């Protein structure tokens, strides 16, 4: 946790750099899937609240031997084109702590529907009166989008900066480097 | 006077077939012959098209051939003899500078990293790129690049490289006729979805018969990828030889006007007031005139 990468993404005539997060952090996240371990953070450095803008840096906190097998793993070949990176590098000492995490949404009412059919066995037409149309949430959060290969629908990540606290909090982090009870420094 | 002429049309060289793509394994691309092709299916999200490999696949068969013509700087059609004749003459002085030698190799290495898998590249953890010579239906020589070796953004040197560099360099000149069969190779993942491009059922991705299939001009505009002579800054890599150097993904336009390193204005010095550019803008003003344009005055 002492230590952090950053992971710019090197602008590209090809692409908007949205799509470059994207591939990686799904990249990070078959990372994290193959090591396994969550003591792994990820932040955003330049992450403007205006416009839910994601930035054009990725921050990444980690121990020494965990960003060493990370840097090891064969994940990055392939992005050296798009990204470019310094050394796993400690943190700051005066640093305040802030959370990550993944909120998702309940957009499609049809989705929890076919949940309801299968819970309660339900009509058609009383899935429609239960449950209408207008139950669906709108996030204004910045997002990545991604695709799994377990489900191969595409699915949208929204991930949210936390409140920046004086210390950190023992927890641990997903696969997808956001906290289930983790904080990450901010500087 | 020495004017420009009002019609200026050029055609484009470097050819490039309508790049199909096809599926399969790794370890079995040595009998790429009858692998199935992808293709697009539309599916309810409103129904939208998606392309994606099957099962028992993980790479990517995008298959496109690419001919060598020659006579850059001539026009098909050019109003004035005396321009024409002029913009012949510094041609062929900027031939007898150098023999079509960089932009050769810069094409060479845009056919051997594959930029033109645009994004089936990305996501991919091992490409590769083979190319054939065919003469007479037969295959002259062969060449296997990796472009995980052979980045996107440096300029580098190798030894089968020169020789791909020296067919390109006498396919342009016209000593010869040149013409390569390309098949890229990417480990995109076990049924991952790929990018062809797109058609305009919101939206609609383009196919030829019964296999999907990229665009001739999406090749054409990935192999003209090698400007970087460009007043470059926030350390962007190379861009593809336009008028006035614009790219899209930026949203923004290198080589600007008010600025004397666009094409036009180093055409009008090259060749109306012998005003010679530096060998960089000379070497990108050749490369404008290999892919071809509407050029000329209104």
């Amino acid at each position: 946790m002492d230590h952090y990468l950053d992971i710019r993404l090197r602008p590209d005539p090809e692409f908007p750099p949205a799509q470059l997060m994207s591939v990686l952090f799904g990249k990070l996240h078959q990372a994290l899937v193959a090591q396994g371990g969550d003591r792994i953070g990820v932040s955003f450095p330049d992450l403007d609240e205006s416009r839910s803008r994601l930035g054009e840096r990725l921050r990444i906190h980690a121990s020494a031997d965990d960003l060493r097998a990370l840097l090891a793993r064969p994940w990055l070949e392939g992005l050296r084109d798009h990204l470019q990176f310094g050394e796993p590098a400690v943190v700051p000492h005066p640093t305040p702590y802030r959370q990550v995490s993944r909120v998702q949404a309940k957009s499609n009412p049809e989705r929890l529907r076919r949940r309801l059919m299968r819970r309660h066995d339900l009509s058609e037409e009383e899935a429609r009166k239960r449950i209408p149309d207008t139950v669906a949430r709108a996030l204004d959060l910045p997002f990545v989008t991604l695709r799994s290969q377990s489900t191969g629908q595409h699915f949208r990540l929204f991930i949210r900066h936390g409140p920046l606290q004086v210390t950190a909090e023992e927890g641990g982090f997903t696969c997808y480097g956001l906290s289930k009870g983790g904080f990450v420094p901010w500087f | 006077i020495l004017s420009t002429a009002s019609v200026l049309a050029f055609e484009r060289k470097l050819d490039p077939s309508d790049a199909l793509m096809s599926a399969g394994a790794w370890a079995q691309r040595d009998a790429s012959q009858e692998w199935p092709a992808v293709t697009v299916r539309e599916k309810s999200v409103q129904t939208v098209d998606v392309a994606n490999l099957p099962s028992d696949a993980d790479t990517l068969k995008v298959r496109f051939t690419l001919r060598v013509l020659g006579g850059a700087g001539t026009p098909s059609a050019c109003n004035d003899a005396a321009y024409r004749d002029k913009l012949l003459q510094t041609v062929a002085t900027y031939v007898n500078d150098q023999g079509f030698a960089e932009l050769a190799r810069r094409y060479a290495h845009n056919l051997a990293n594959a930029r033109f898998l645009w994004r089936n590249r990305v996501g991919a953890e091992a490409v590769e790129v083979r190319i054939n010579h065919i003469r007479q239906g037969e295959v002259a020589r062969a060449w296997r690049f990796d472009a995980l070796a052979i980045g996107l953004r440096d300029f580098k040197a190798d030894a089968e490289l020169d020789a791909l560099a020296e067919l390109i360099a006498s396919g342009l000149s016209g000593s010869g006729h040149v013409l390569l069969e390309v098949v890229a190779f990417a480990r995109i993942g076990d049924g991952q979805e790929v990018f062809p491009s797109q058609e305009l059922k919101s939206k609609t991705l383009y196919s030829v018969r019964d296999a999907a299939a990229i665009h001739s001009q999406k090749i054409g505009n990935a192999l003209r990828t090698i400007d970087t002579w460009y007043p470059d800054e926030d350390g962007l890599g190379p861009i593809a030889v336009e008028p006035y150097g614009s790219v899209t993904s930026q949203g923004k336009a290198y080589r600007q006007p008010k600025q004397k390193l666009d094409f036009y204005t180093l055409l009008d010095n090259w060749v109306l007031r012998d005003e010679a550019p530096a060998v960089e803008q000379q070497h990108y003003v050749i490369a404008n005139l290999i892919r071809g344009g509407v050029f000329g005055e209104a």
